[PDB]
């Protein structure tokens, strides 16, 4: 019946051109981040590559200033003008104030500048839900998430995409209070938690780390398949 | 048609100022009550997962250093009312040297929220409660949607709203103290709500004339629940 | 008034859009285009429509549009919509030699556009581009390239790429006779002309329906070449010289 | 005003754009026209005839010049056409403003169908009714165009607009070639244009323009009544 | 067809058609009037009724001969409110010639200038298409007299006789039968054929006191009302 | 003046079927030189230069601006760019800044396209057009070159006797100026090739 | 059903239904009665609860030092209305250095709701303005309607079931000229008390009597200083 | 009927019904006429009390435009308020640019126009209001006005709109109204308002007279005939 607008209200006080947006973020590669004792970490799924072209401009993970991250549902065309925006207003914010711009004034710009783009008619909202990880404010690991209404939300570890549900359920039952040290646990922990994959084939898992003090350290397809190897080393003692 | 964006009903109201007030009812409900003493107040958090950090979901902000206040509904339209809220007592102060008075504050607030249409968008879903010691003691007050505004002794909205309001008039009179209040507003909201009233579901607010600081109670709300 | 807009906007109640699905089909009603890498150049490919006999011809070139000074696009769908895209373009190139007085990298050209055609999906009630184009060029920091534009504002890099539902099997051709590693100009030209064999259901490959220009970086001055139809015949005859090589094994 | 501003025309489900398409049934029952390039001029002709004996010949023309090397003629409706002259004025003038030098006729294209496509993309405007054929000498080869009401172009050899168009292209298929000169390429014309006029041909039913390499020329009467007079 | 909304704005149809421009065409009809425009010689002379049903309604308010400029002169056809404002555009133009050019402004000229304004609200939707009509007269130096005619669409043509209002086809096809064998139109000639078409459209053979005349002449190139007593001259004159 | 801030010189001169065209190579402040390499004339097109001459941020920012619009025309068009047309450019984009202006006066020499004309021209810094047959000169040291110019000018002349006489012409008049010299670049084209040489000047 | 729709769309019986439905909102609100004698203008309002423990929303409020108004009908159009009103009062002030005269002020407000009720964009504004004022001669009582049309009169009551109070002034308006105000008040606060259901009674939480004079300034009285008016009251003929 | 929605589409036989619409919003207002004698025009309005709190004289319809030109409304009576004041500050304008007071033949054409401007865009709609303009001068004698909500402005000797347009032109014109003074039209007038219909189905009325002329020496203003009572005193005896 009546949606067909982002101004007009329900009967029973929706806004489903609104809910709409968010339906459109289910058709993504699901992508999952923890934080932990100083390493956070963020991994995505479902690569897919097809043969004859290059997969570096097919890249889900991008960073906003130096010592912030992102990771991105939905469709490929809105999150390019997010990020492309965000960063603007991360290196103008340097500018007015000579601080670096900490993990959560990023995340108030993206969600009002998502939120006044849903006022007015005649602008059709962004179709994407976004991860942003960063261990900048003062040697403090946050991670915080986004929303197609423009509501930014902080998690301790969570999951987006075509198959969140199984996967939030799953770290539900897998983070323990026991903090992950020992970094390269936590990041088994990500791979155990990406191995409920839509298909799982293993080589298909991009995995990102930050140990909080260096840049970004794009992991390798050799040394993420010594991870995929330990993981099925704990797998022995089933029998 | 059947009364789309502005147009008025062959008997009564807005329609969609109508269906702005149904948007509260998926809210979450808080429950503010005014005391001689003092503004105490509270508020459900509805935390849905573990992981879902606890600390991040604010209902009560800080406006000004005594003033409160709450909120229910869409989070986020209410974001818009809090900034401009926080402004406005801050231009006050900067031409005035004085502190804006708990009443004239939401007069401010309610001018824009009857701004809607295309005139120089759609209505709000998000009502409020202010908390507040101005020069006449301690105050109540809540807007609606419809900029509605008026002044409350004691007053619940949001999810529930309805079956708080029945037993809250019961309970109230007009020589309550502080100490008093906040147990009585906690046996109404574990008596509305489903879960354990436990130190994560549940947060307070207190503004006192003496005591302008300390508008947030943080795990001193574990005596208050191990008391009732 | 309220009753005489469309829509161009909207969501569906499932998620997808109504508008932007509809305008990546027409283009695959449309002619055929393709590129190919090399290991010392780049090639672009091109259909020929309404080759009646009353037509002059006169420019040179019609989907292939020289556009810096070592990059060239093809073009697919709406002609009437696609000359706007190609006036900005160079006009995108060509302001940012003004601004460092280098050459534009051959990225964020693509990307420049790619705001710009997305822009008419977002706000305000317009009609979106109809048109997906192919790119080849050179820079400093990769070199040979292929882009593939898309009415969403959607781009890949691609090794050898084409046009769908006109010529959808080429793809599937494509991923089985392009080897890796050894694509150079001789085996590409010849591998391009075994393409439109098929996809082209005219037989013996009149010369007058194609089109190919290529590019070599040759002694830094990277020319672009729109060969002419002189030598696309003996480029044919090459092919029709293997017909008699495939018919010995039987 | 309120300031509206949204398009009238947006893609079918197959794909295609529906009142781009309704514009051209009204260029196709327009009246009649030919152009011919030849090796030495381009050659065009039109249908005018009158409603009624009432209807005075020197006051309205069909053959119009834009600049003294370039004319312009239509297969449409009446008063759109006007429009779009009168901006072609005003746009050649500015490339001479600039460089000094008259417009060749590629360039003029360039700019003229941007102006027809502006009406199909933007708010609340319909697009325009009118088919063109661009004549013009320009750098010692002549050249003829043809532009749409979609926006695009072509470069014709021989063409024909207006109605009965599928008659006139197969016959100007049957009897152009490679080269003729000017003057027997107004008597292909003429022959191209009696196939669908009435049954009366005079020196004011008919209306020619020529493109001589000396400039832009259309022609009076009295040279029409003397093409006419007995050479078929 | 009812294509979309082609019968309510101004868009294309099926066919190529576009119908609230041809509702217009027949807005003219609703005025129950009848204009009548001859030129046969150095002259030119316009010819309208009046209608005038009521005594509290006065006479001289009433005409429908406008005076453009000193030396171009018309008359409105269709319905009264669109008709005065077309006129206000006429009377404006023709004053913003003479200040950016420099001399008076050709009647050829002027009537290009009216149907361009009528062409955008052809072009432009929600924008109302001014349902009336136009018939101009004027001397031009080297060229003689001329009549020019506008249309709502946007067309104008100059003819050398003209009708309008409700009874064209039947007026026109007078006037063929009259202007075949070209006689000498001697100012009487003229004056007289275009009483004698409307007296026999309209068939009424009418008193003095119900119709207009206006006229120009190589001679005094003033745009000029006739007088009731010299328009009684004229009518006795054909009583033959 | 303004135009004296700088310095500079630039000269062309028409030959038989060859054109030739040379400037100077200091760069400096009022006083003080800063460098001897500062490029003052610029290739538009093949067969086709161009020089300017005044204040060294006209100089560098009319050169890019004429190059913005230059290879917007080359890419509408197939051809290249006439000399005349040139010069119609570049007056457009000195009258734009009619009351804000360019302090440059430039000087244009280069051979038509197709036949093997040549073409001298120079402009004034608002934008007035002036062809001769001879020689043009622009710079600080005007009158100067005006005394060795109507002096040692031949009509018909080979691209040696051209070159030697160009040579003669810079060396004599800008030694005689103060804020010009420290190197002199000769440009020398024609059909078939273009040959660029740099002279042996006083340095001081 | 069609025309119901917009302001703009005329009817095939030529009434607009908005401009209709917007004297519709004027009877939500409650009643306030109106009425002057030669020298005094009194105006009483009527308030309403929203709960049991809430604040009675106020109705009377005051604009200059001669003129106050009542109000039924939207809050929102309400204190829009009133912005403009205290705007226009002050330049007066600030330029003229004179008090506006009542009559020439309405006619502003008439000219200010005109604009909405034609161009398409704006509602009409849902409001029942009740105007009581001092010019240089004498006392004044004004209404106004969404149609735009301001009424001069003597005695008025708009609002919920006012019609009732109507009656009670039209057989008492020949009194009302030469009595004071300890009567005068109470005169026009019977009128009150036909608009309420007949089992509760007028008290002193729930109304608002506000009073401007010849030499008296406007002043609203409310809660603790309705008390001396409203005694000297008989009870209702039950 | 259903094209009939904006006031920018034609029907299909060439008329916008939302003008037809707005006329007939005129026809249920009371009856206001006007008439002028030889050296003045005299306005009367019929006017009914609504209830009985009306307060004798307020929102009238004989309102004041300039100094010699007043207005007799009726229709919607806050629609021609809004229109009023166009015309109190169209005469301004005219003042301050020319420095002489605005004759009425210029200044219906003025307000005619801004009436039509309202019929054109579907953005507004058009009025609903018609009204008189009267005048007197000593270079251009007495006249007046008609203004319906299409924008038809021409002059009359006498008029009336509301419900009895046609009731009261029929006795308006058994009057010799070019050579009475109008001092004896005064008086004339006031039997006119209250042979048809003043309180027969209606409850209550009151009866305004408006004047204009030589013997206010081009002043507008209401009549004295609150002195001496004269109207009701004269119409009054017209019972059988």
């Amino acid at each position: 019946s009546y949606d067909r607008a982002i101004t007009v209200f329900s009967p029973d006080g929706h806004l489903f051109q609104v809910e709409y947006a968010q339906e459109a973020v289910k058709k993504g590669s699901t992508a999952v981040g923890v934080r932990g004792r100083d390493i956070v970490v963020l991994g995505v799924e479902k690569k897919s590559v097809a043969k004859l072209q290059d997969e570096r401009t097919v890249r889900k993970i991008c960073a906003l200033d130096d010592n912030v991250c992102m990771a991105f549902a939905g469709l490929t065309a809105d999150a390019r003008i997010v990020i492309n925006r965000a960063r603007v207003e991360c290196q103008s914010h340097r500018l007015t104030v000579e601080d670096p711009v900490t993990v959560e004034y990023i995340t108030r710009y993206i969600a009002s500048l998502k939120q006044r783009y849903t006022q007015s008619n005649g602008r059709r909202p962004f179709g994407i839900s976004a991860l942003i990880v960063g261990f900048d404010f003062d040697g403090t690991p946050r991670l915080y998430q986004t929303d197609p209404s423009g509501t930014y939300h902080a998690w301790k570890a969570n999951a987006i995409g075509r198959g969140a549900k199984s996967v939030r359920e799953f770290l539900e039952k897998n983070y323990t209070d026991e903090a992950i040290e020992t970094d390269d646990l936590t990041i088994k922990l990500v791979i155990k938690a990406l191995l409920e994959v839509v298909q799982s084939g293993g080589k298909n898992i991009e995995l990102a780390v930050m140990r909080r003090d260096q840049s970004l350290k794009i992991l390798n397809p050799e040394e993420i398949e010594k991870y995929v190897a330990e993981i099925e080393k704990e797998k022995e003692e089933n029998e | 048609y059947d009364r789309g964006v502005n147009t008025f009903s062959p008997e009564g109201r807005l329609f969609q100022v109508e269906y702005a007030i149904e948007a509260i009812k998926l809210g979450s409900t808080a429950i503010g009550i005014q005391t001689s003493e003092g503004v105490c107040l509270a508020v459900e958090k509805r935390i849905t997962s573990p992981l879902m950090e606890p600390s991040s979901i604010e209902k009560i902000v800080e406006i000004d250093a005594h003033i409160g206040c709450a909120m229910s509904g869409l989070i986020a339209d209410a974001k818009t009312l809090i900034d401009k809220a926080r402004v406005e007592t801050q231009n006050h102060w900067f031409t005035y040297n004085e502190t804006m008075t708990v009443e004239s504050v939401t007069q401010a607030v309610s001018n824009l929220a009857l701004q809607f249409g295309e005139e120089d968008s759609r209505p709000f879903g998000v009502a409020l409660l202010f908390g507040g010691v101005d020069e006449k003691g301690p105050q109540l007050f809540h807007m609606d949607p419809s900029g509605t505004f008026v002044q409350c002794d004691a007053r619940a909205i949001g999810s529930a709203s309805e079956g708080a309001q029945s037993s809250l008039q019961e309970v109230y009179h007009k020589s309550m103290t502080l100490k008093e209040a906040i147990k009585s507003s906690l046996i109404i909201l574990k008596q509305v709500m489903e879960e354990k009233l436990n130190a994560t579901n549940i947060e307070l607010a207190t503004v006192q004339p003496g005591q302008n600081f300390h508008m947030f109670t943080k795990e001193e709300l574990e005596e208050v629940i191990k008391d009732i | 008034s309220r009753r005489y807009d469309s829509r161009t906007t909207i969501f569906s109640p499932e998620g997808r859009l109504y508008q932007v699905e509809y305008a990546m089909e027409a283009i695959g009603h449309a002619g055929t285009c393709l590129g190919i890498l090399a290991n010392d150049g780049v090639l672009l490919a091109a259909e020929r429509r309404n080759i009646h006999k009353l037509l002059d011809e006169v420019f040179f070139s019609e989907k292939i549009y020289k556009l810096n000074e070592d990059m060239a696009c093809s073009v697919a769908g709406i002609t009437s919509d696609a000359n706007v895209l190609t006036n900005e373009l160079r006009l995108i190139a060509q302001r940012y030699l003004l601004q460092y007085q280098e050459p534009i990298p051959c990225e964020q050209l693509v990307t420049a556009l790619c705001d710009i055609k997305q822009a008419y999906t977002q706000f305000g009630g317009k009609r979106p581009f109809g048109v997906s184009l192919l790119y080849i060029g050179w820079d400093k920091h990769y070199g040979f390239q292929l882009y593939q534009s898309d009415p969403s504002g959607n781009y890949g890099g691609w090794k050898a790429t084409c046009i769908g539902n006109n010529s959808a099997a080429a793809v599937s051709m494509l991923k089985q006779d392009y080897k890796e590693g050894e694509m150079t100009l001789k085996s590409a030209l010849a591998l391009a002309i075994k393409v439109l064999n098929k996809t082209m259901d005219v037989s013996k490959l009149s010369a007058e329906k194609v089109e190919i220009a290529t590019l070599t970086r040759e002694n830094g001055k990277t020319v672009i070449r729109v060969l002419k139809q002189k030598e696309v015949e003996q480029l044919i005859k090459k092919h029709e010289e293997e017909e008699a090589k495939a018919e010995r094994e039987k | 005003e309120r300031g509206y501003s949204f398009s009238l025309t947006t893609f079918s489900p197959s794909g295609k754009l529906v009142q781009i398409e309704y514009a051209l049934a009204a260029v196709a029952g327009g009246a009649p026209s030919v152009g011919i390039k030849a090796a030495n001029g381009v050659v065009l002709a039109t249908e005018k005839k009158q409603k009624s004996i009432l209807y005075d010949e020197r006051s309205v023309h069909k053959v119009e010049p834009i600049t003294k090397h370039i004319g312009l003629v239509y297969s449409g409706m009446g008063p759109d056409y006007r429009v779009l002259v009168h901006r072609a004025r005003k746009l050649a003038q500015q490339y001479y403003l600039v460089y000094q030098e008259p417009i060749p006729t590629a360039q003029l294209v360039q700019r003229v169908a941007s102006v027809m496509q502006e009406y199909t993309q933007s708010g609340g405007v319909r697009p325009f009714g009118v088919s063109l054929l661009i004549c013009g000498w320009n750098e010692g080869r002549p050249y003829l165009f043809q532009s749409d009401p979609s926006g695009a172009y072509f470069a014709w050899k021989a063409t024909a607009m207006g109605k009965n168009y599928v008659n006139g292209k197969t016959f100007l298929e049957k009897r152009y070639n490679e080269d003729l000169e000017l003057e027997d390429a107004i008597h292909t014309a003429i022959l191209t244009l009696k196939e669908s006029f009435e049954g009366q041909m005079t020196e004011d039913n008919i209306e020619v323009g020529i493109c001589n390499e000396a400039g832009f020329r259309r022609l009076t009467p009295t040279e029409v009544k003397d093409y006419l007079a007995a050479i078929a | 067809s009812s294509a979309g909304f082609d019968r309510h704005i101004t868009i294309f149809s099926p066919e190529g058609r576009l119908y609230q421009v041809e509702y217009a065409f027949k807005a003219i009809n609703q005025g129950g009037l009848t204009s009548v425009a001859v030129r046969g010689k150095d002259c030119a002379v316009i010819v309208t009724q009046k209608k005038v049903p009521d005594k509290l309604l006065d006479s001289s308010t009433v005409t429908h001969l406008f005076k453009i400029t000193e030396n171009i002169g018309c008359v409105m056809t269709g319905m009264t409110a669109d008709s005065r404002s077309q006129v206000q555009r006429a009377r404006y133009e023709a004053a913003n010639w003479k200040y950016k050019y420099g001399y008076e402004i050709p009647v050829d000229m002027l009537c290009k200038r009216i149907a361009d304004i009528s062409q955008v609200y052809t072009q432009n939707a929600e924008m109302r298409p001014l349902g009336c009509c136009m018939i101009l007269i004027g001397i031009d130096e080297e060229q003689g007299p001329q009549v020019y005619k506008c249309d709502p669409a946007g067309y104008y043509c100059g003819f050398k006789a003209t009708a309008a209002g409700v009874k064209q086809t039947e007026s026109t096809s007078f006037l063929e039968k009259k202007v075949k064998k070209k006689f000498d139109w001697t100012f009487e000639q003229t004056v007289e054929t275009a009483i004698t078409c409307l007296s026999t459209v309209l068939s009424i053979d009418f008193k003095p006191s119900e119709i207009e005349v206006g006229v120009v002449t190589v001679e005094n190139p003033k745009f000029r009302i006739l007088t009731e007593a010299e328009i009684d001259a004229h009518l006795v004159a054909l009583a033959e | 003046s303004i135009m004296s801030y700088n310095g500079g010189a630039v000269m062309a001169m028409k030959g038989k079927n060859c054109v030739a065209i040379a400037a100077d190579r200091r760069f400096g402040i009022q006083a003080q030189m800063v460098t001897t390499d500062f490029q003052k004339i610029f290739p538009m097109g093949d067969r086709l230069y161009i020089g300017l001459a005044g204040l060294a941020t006209d100089v560098q920012t009319v050169a890019q601006r004429l190059k913005f619009r230059l290879n917007l025309y080359e890419l509408k068009e197939g051809r290249q760019i006439k000399p005349y047309t040139l010069m119609s450019m570049v007056a457009n984009l000195l009258y734009e800044k009619r009351f804000g202006p360019y302090y440059t006066e430039p000087v244009i020499a280069g051979l038509d396209p197709k036949t093997f004309k040549p073409f001298i021209c120079s402009l004034d810094l608002i934008g007035c057009p002036m062809v001769t047959d001879d020689f043009v000169v622009s710079g600080t040291c005007a009158e100067q070159m005006y005394g060795m110019c109507e002096s040692l000018w031949e009509p018909n002349m080979d691209p040696d006797h051209l070159f030697e006489t160009i040579s003669q012409a810079m060396l004599n008049a800008v030694d005689r100026d103060a804020v010009s010299g420290m190197g002199v670049i000769v440009h020398i084209i024609e059909k078939d090739k273009i040959t660029t040489r740099t002279l042996k000047a006083r340095m001081d | 059903n069609q025309y119901d729709n917009d302001v703009t769309v005329w009817s095939p019986q030529g009434r607009i239904h908005q401009i209709e439905y917007a004297m519709e909102a004027v009877k939500q609100g409650s009643a306030t009665v109106g009425l002057k004698s030669k020298t005094h203008a009194v105006l009483v309002a009527l308030k309403r609860a929203q709960s049991e423990l809430a604040a009675h929303q106020k109705k009377i409020l005051h604009v200059d030092n001669h003129i106050g108004i009542s109000i039924a009908g939207l809050t929102a159009d309400a204190r829009l209305l009133c912005n403009f009103m205290r705007q226009e009062c002050l330049d007066s002030r600030f330029v003229f250095d004179r008090p506006l005269p009542v009559s020439r002020l309405v006619s502003l407000i008439g000219s200010k709701t005109q604009i909405p009720t034609q161009r398409y964009g704006r509602r009409p504004y849902g409001v029942g303005l009740l105007i009581a004022g001092y010019d240089d001669m004498g006392p004044h009582i004004f209404q106004t309607c969404p149609s735009a049309n301001y009424f001069d009169c003597r005695a008025m009551s708009i609002g919920a079931r006012s019609q009732s109070a109507r009656t009670y002034l039209e057989r008492h308006m020949s009194e009302f000229m030469e009595c004071n105000l300890n009567e005068l008040v109470k005169h026009g606060l019977r009128a009150l008390r036909e608009t309420l259901p007949a089992e509760q009674d007028l008290t002193t939480k729930n109304v608002s009597i506000g009073i401007v004079g010849k030499d008296l300034e406007f002043t609203i009285y409310d809660d603790d200083d309705v008390s001396p008016f409203l005694e000297g009251l008989e009870e209702r003929p039950q | 009927t259903g094209y009939d929605l904006s006031a920018s589409t034609f029907s299909p036989d060439g008329r916008v019904f939302q003008v037809e619409y707005a006329m007939k919003a005129v026809e249920n207002s009371s009856t206001a006429i006007g008439i002028r004698c030889k050296d003045g025009v005299v306005f009367g309005v019929e006017k009914l009390v609504l209830s009985k709190l009306y307060e004798e004289g307020s929102n009238k319809r004989l309102f004041n435009v300039d100094r010699h030109v007043g207005m007799a409304v009726a229709g919607l009576l806050a629609d021609a308020r809004s229109l009023a004041d166009i015309a109190r500050e169209e005469a301004s304008n005219f003042r301050s640019n020319f420095g002489y007071n605005i004759p009425l033949k210029h200044l219906a054409d003025r307000v005619a126009m801004y009436v039509h401007a309202y019929t054109l865009y579907s953005a507004v709609r058009p009025f609903g209001c018609s009204f008189m303009l009267g005048s007197y001068s000593v270079n251009d004698g007495a006249q007046l006005y008609m203004i319906d909500p299409s924008g038809v402005s021409y002059g009359y000797w006498g008029c009336a709109i509301g419900k009895a347009r046609q009731a009261a032109k029929t006795e308006i014109e058994k009057l010799q109204m070019k050579e009475m003074t109008c001092r004896d039209i005064v008086k004339e007038v006031a039997k006119i308002i209250y042979i048809v219909h003043d309180e027969v189905k209606d409850k209550a009325f009151e009866l305004e007279l408006s004047w204009v002329g030589e013997l206010t020496n081009g002043r507008h203003e209401i009549v004295p005939k609150d002195i001496r009572e004269e109207a009701e005193k004269y119409a009054k005896e017209s019972l059988k």
